[PDB]
């Protein structure tokens, strides 16, 4: 079985995930929601969403 | 010849079917949302 690794002009749409995180309010890590990342509190918060 | 990529899943104006197409980098975006436009 092949996996070809072309990275060509054309944009990636290839990765992979990995590991768990579980993370709540009152405390301050960091995040990486699919390449995003930060360091502060994540609060369960009270906002909107669509 | 090829099949290079593929995918699967009153009559007053009950709604409308409009899509806007673009392409940037070769990758292509449809955009649908069927309106509901009565008027």
């Amino acid at each position: 079985v092949v996996l070809s690794f072309e990275l060509l002009h054309a944009p990636a749409t290839v990765c992979g995930p990995k590991k768990s995180t579980n993370l709540v309010k009152n405390k301050c890590v960091n995040f990486n929601f699919n390449g995003l990342t930060g360091t502060g509190v994540l609060t369960e918060s009270n906002k909107k969403f669509l | 010849n090829n099949c290079t990529f593929e995918y699967v899943s009153q009559g007053n104006f009950k709604n409308l079917r409009e899509f806007v197409f673009k392409n940037i980098d070769g990758y292509f975006k449809i955009y649908s949302k069927h309106t509901p436009i009565n008027l």
